[PDB]
């Protein structure tokens, strides 16, 4: 097939991966801590809220919620 | 009420139990006995 080729204006935005990727393993300040940039942009974090408390209700997996 | 206080749910995995068979009969579980109260129980009736 006839492939449409040719030159586009593109950008990089912010929101890179490097300032993202956030883990914990145990104990306060987390040894994988991103930049300190949210500016009213708190989605939840590394928690776990009663939304997803519902969802492992709907498999009847009793023995992950006393491990989570 | 069981995930504020922490115990087991009663719906879903935790609707039964699993238990463990020992495995035994009852020739083990035999009172043994030997010359214990054969006579301690025969000396004590005699004419009292």
């Amino acid at each position: 097939a006839y492939i449409f080729f040719g030159p586009i204006y593109y950008q990089k935005l912010k929101h890179m991966v490097l300032d993202k990727m956030h883990a914990r393993a145990r104990g306060p300040r987390a040894v994988l801590t991103r930049q300190p940039t949210e500016g009213r942009s708190r989605d939840g974090g590394l928690r776990l809220g009663e939304m997803e408390r519902d969802c492992v209700i709907a498999y009847g997996a009793s023995q992950l919620l006393l491990e989570r | 009420e069981c995930i504020i206080l922490g115990q087991t749910m009663s719906i879903g995995t935790g609707s039964f139990k699993v238990v463990k068979g020992t495995n035994i009969s009852e020739k083990d579980l035999v009172p043994k006995r030997c010359l214990f109260e054969s006579l301690s129980n025969e000396a004590a009736l005699k004419a009292n």
